[PDB]
């Protein structure tokens, strides 16, 4: 599994858009959507929001949590804590990338939001590095990681699993 | 029973196959139901890109589902090909009643792959080798699946009395409990029945 | 997904060699010192520098020190017939094991043996009281080098990593390459180049 | 005691035509693409789309091949197609080397100084052989002559290519001591870019 | 020394850049097979002398040659097997027709194996999904813009 499939799974998260046209509610295999009314908020999957945005048939609304002040406090909380903190959503990185790349005209201070999200990502990768180092150095067999996101696990899991396989082989070769 | 649950199960099997180090149990009903849903949806689509802004989205959902399906099937084929001799030997000795990890088509595929590779090895070198070096045991020459590989998992249903064995020193063995929703890292072999039963999800 | 092609993984660190692994074969082609316990007739033509004169049917004399490939020693090593005795290579003796216990990051593993870990693990098939110490030294070295491997793999874009990568074992090089591949994929995705 | 005995024992001496079939067409000009699609439809075949969600029974490509990005049942050439239509038979693609792309080393003209005439070849097969001969640099003349004739613009032939013993040109080549060789010689020369040894491929040795 | 040509074959195949198919080295294979035949004949003669002449002191030496035979066998199989994987990768990278330059490096038996592989894969894909089949080799990347 590559990062592109993780973003593909991220594209399922629901977001709120402002349609500028009318259309009867659609019955997708994944769920009902609509009805649509100009100027009325509607909840649709992120990929659909992006598609409509490219078609310039709606206005994208930024998530309530996507706020420079809130994101800055979340980053400071993650930095002050030694363990991983609960993330607002399981696909924050993909939603930030897609929204800032396709809706910068609707998101104020997109650059600062991108910097805050990149800082949070850096601090979580560093904390995952220190956690893997502690796990390996003590030759542990169990570790809890409820707050880790799919993107990071998929980014470094083949390396971590190969290293653990080698450590298990060396640890059990005396037979 | 609902389409949403069908898609969720499909994604579950896809992820589990991507991260499981061995071939998992076959899920024919899921592939079948998804192919039926796709056939129906494709049938109920017209062809007039003007005011039909609903087909330009239904076909997108269809492509996304087809992508997930194709990826899952490709991963299964890669695993079937990688360890084909051990998979065929395990299927041959599979006790009646336990769920099989191969569909009839996958069995045919594995048989043909084995036969083709054996024929190639025989015609290219074996017949030109000494009489006493023409039989190569494929069950030993081919690496076996590594069931002692670590994996990441997501707890779907709380589980208790799980025995963790750090090493060969039984004195270091201890019990742990898995709480619903938690995420863990552990050797696949230790939690294999929980993946098979569907109580846990490979991250 | 990943590339359709994957090298056959090494089984050298397990109980038995992997029959089809190219790295295992390359490891098994390295020569190690042995001592002959019985005379071997008709082999002098292959061990010319050990051909005692020329009237003993090119026999290999008893007590001759030879360099034989690992696979051949493993095939002939029988505890009952005692055809040959195996001597420990220098890098596995107590002094070098102590150097590894002191600092594993200073040793160029590629220069000393491109299959250091696999060869060391396969050496344990011979009955020796030091097998546990060899296993422990291998494990401690791996643990001692893992952190540096992670640091270099995750920061290779910002630091010249050629000197370290040139010193890595083949399995270690493969692991580094996998980590770098993951990093490259993430970077391409972040810039939108992954598609 | 059993292993030594086994070791010693190891050395002991003692109506519809293309109805249920799918085709892709790739690598052709727009006109030729449309022409091929039209022939396919006239012969009851179905044409599938690029990035099709289903697999195709056959991919139809030019004689020299092209990029075929999609999985298909069997890759065939337009020569195979035309031969099938002429004989109303679905020939096995493996039954003839001209039914699948032939590897050619680009830019090499090893027969540029050679003069070839063909015998026993007709229609699409003869056309494709002439195309390949020209691609390799040889001149192909309808008539088989042993001496150049400025007035008629014909040059003496250097090689006879044929399939079986028999016929006028074969006998003439024997009488005049000219080499008579199988098509495999030409296909191997094209594969290698070097003039193959005629004596290794003589029709008398086939 | 015994098994040098096989070792050269393995080194050549290992050194090839990822995904490139080097030319089939037939000469090395022929030389290895001839060496194996010679060793087999020498061991046969030595076993005959040990049994008829009671020269059991030659039995360990015979085992030496026997071990060498196994080494050659292993190397040969391993070499061919590695090549198969590369051919498989080519099927997934270029499609149903490989570029001519790569095609020129293959032996006839490798071509037959490739054809059988593609045939089985096509049959499997046709067997999936009822009447219409599913091409799973398409959309290798997420349809995301």
């Amino acid at each position: 599994m590559d990062a592109a499939e993780v973003e593909f799974l991220a594209e399922k998260e629901l977001v709120t858009i402002i349609p500028n046209f009318s259309l009867d509610k659609i019955y997708l295999i994944g769920g009902d959507l609509g009805p649509f009314n100009p100027g009325l908020p509607v909840e649709v999957p992120l990929w659909l929001a992006i598609n409509l945005k490219q078609r310039q048939k709606c206005r994208l609304l930024p998530p309530e949590w996507m706020d420079v002040e809130k994101l800055e406090k979340m980053r400071d909380h993650e930095r002050k804590e030694e363990t991983f903190t609960p993330m607002p959503s399981p696909y924050y990185m993909e939603l930030t990338k897609l929204l800032l790349n396709h809706a910068s005209d609707n998101i104020p201070k997109a650059d600062e939001i991108r910097t805050l999200v990149k800082d949070m990502w850096d601090t979580r990768i560093a904390k995952l590095r220190v956690s893997a180092d502690s796990f390996v150095r003590q030759q542990e067999a169990h570790a809890k990681l409820d707050n880790l996101t799919l993107m990071e696990i998929n980014t470094s899991g083949t390396f971590l699993t190969q290293a653990l396989n080698h450590m298990y082989k060396l640890r059990t070769n005396l037979q | 029973l609902t389409p949403a649950e069908l898609i969720e199960r499909l994604e579950q099997a896809w992820m589990n196959e991507k991260f499981a180090p061995e071939l998992l149990e076959s899920k024919p009903e899921i592939v079948e139901c998804v192919m039926e849903q796709l056939e129906h949806m494709e049938e109920n689509l017209r062809r007039a890109k003007r005011e039909d802004l609903k087909v330009s989205i239904h076909q997108m959902e269809m492509e996304r589902i087809r992508y997930v399906l194709s990826s899952y099937l490709r991963c299964r084929l890669m695993k079937i090909e990688k360890f084909f001799p051990h998979v065929l030997e395990k299927e041959k000795t599979r006790p009646e009643g336990e769920p099989s990890s191969l569909s009839p088509e996958e069995l045919a595929f594995a048989r043909e792959f084995m036969a083709n590779t054996e024929s190639y090895l025989k015609n290219v070198a074996l017949k030109h080798m000494p009489p006493n070096l023409q039989k190569v045991d494929l069950f030993r020459a081919v690496p076996k699946p590594d069931l002692d590989s670590y994996v990441f998992l997501r707890v779907r249903e709380r589980q208790e009395n799980i025995l963790v064995e750090p090493d060969t020193d039984e004195q270091r063995d201890y019990v742990i409990d898995l709480e619903k929703g938690s995420q863990h890292l552990i050797r696949y072999k230790t939690i294999a029945p929980l993946v098979a039963s569907g109580a846990v999800q490979l991250i | 997904m990943s590339e359709a092609y994957f090298r056959v993984e090494s089984g050298a660190l397990g109980p038995e060699e992997n029959f089809l692994s190219l790295d295992d074969i390359l490891m098994s082609h390295e020569k190690l010192p042995v001592r002959t316990e019985t005379a071997m007739p008709r082999l002098g033509a292959f061990f010319l520098e050990r051909s005692a004169g020329a009237e003993t049917d090119n026999a290999v004399p008893q007590g001759s020190k030879l360099e034989l490939p690992l696979w051949l020693a493993k095939g002939l090593f029988d505890n009952k017939r005692r055809i040959l005795s195996v001597e420990l290579p220098k890098i596995y003796q107590e002094g070098w094991r102590t150097v590894f216990s002191a600092d594993p990051n200073v040793v160029d593993l590629h220069k000393m043996g491109p299959h250091f870990y696999g060869f060391g693990s396969q050496l344990l098939h011979f009955d020796s009281p030091e097998n546990a110490d060899i296993s422990q030294s291998l494990l401690q070295t791996f643990i001692g080098r893992f952190r540096r491997i992670m640091d270099s793999s995750q920061n290779a874009y910002n630091e010249d990593t050629s000197a370290l990568v040139a010193r890595l074992d083949e399995m270690e090089r493969g692991l580094f390459q996998t980590g770098q591949k993951g990093l490259n994929d993430f970077q391409c995705w972040e810039k939108g180049q992954a598609s | 005691e059993q292993a030594d005995e086994d070791l010693l024992s190891q050395y002991e001496n003692g109506e519809g035509l293309f109805s249920q079939k799918s085709f892709l067409v790739l690598g052709f000009s727009n006109e030729n693409e449309s022409n091929i699609a039209n022939i396919i439809k006239e012969n009851a075949g179905k044409i599938m789309s690029l990035l099709s969600r289903t697999v195709a029974d056959y991919a139809v490509v030019p004689l020299l091949g092209c990029e075929v990005e999609a999985t298909v049942g069997e890759v065939v050439t337009n020569t195979w197609l035309v031969t099938c239509i002429d004989y109303q038979t679905l020939f096995d693609p493996k039954s003839n080397p001209l039914f699948t792309p032939v590897p050619v080393m680009t830019g090499m003209t090893p027969l540029e100084d050679c003069v070839i005439s063909f015998s026993q070849c007709a229609g699409a097969e003869k056309e494709s052989l002439t195309f390949l001969a020209n691609l390799l640099g040889a001149s192909v003349q309808e008539y088989f002559v042993r001496k150049s004739n400025a007035k008629k613009g014909m040059f003496a032939s250097t090689h006879l290519i044929l399939k079986e013993r028999g016929g006028s040109k074969y006998e003439a080549a024997k009488k005049w001591n000219l080499p008579a060789v199988t098509i495999a010689w030409l296909l191997e020369t094209a594969r290698t870019g070097k003039r193959a040894d005629e004596s290794h491929f003589l029709i008398e040795n086939s | 020394m015994f098994c040098e040509k096989a070792m050269e074959l393995i080194r050549e195949l290992h050194r090839a850049p990822e995904g490139q198919l080097p030319a089939f080295n037939e000469d090395g294979l022929r030389q290895v097979l001839e060496e194996m035949k010679a060793l087999y004949e020498q061991n046969q003669s030595d076993v005959n002398e040990a049994k008829s002449g009671g020269r059991s002191d030659l039995i360990p030496t015979i085992k030496f040659r026997h071990c060498s035979l196994l080494r050659n066998r292993r190397c040969t199989v391993a070499y061919l097997y590695d090549r198969l994987l590369r051919i498989r990768a080519l099927r997934w990278e270029y499609g149903s027709i490989l570029p001519n330059a790569l095609r020129f490096h293959m032996a006839a038996e490798e071509m037959e194996w490739f054809n059988n592989y593609k045939r089985s894969l096509a049959t499997y894909m046709r067997s999936l999904g009822g009447d219409e089949g599913l091409d799973i080799t398409q959309d290798m990347k997420p349809p995301k813009s």
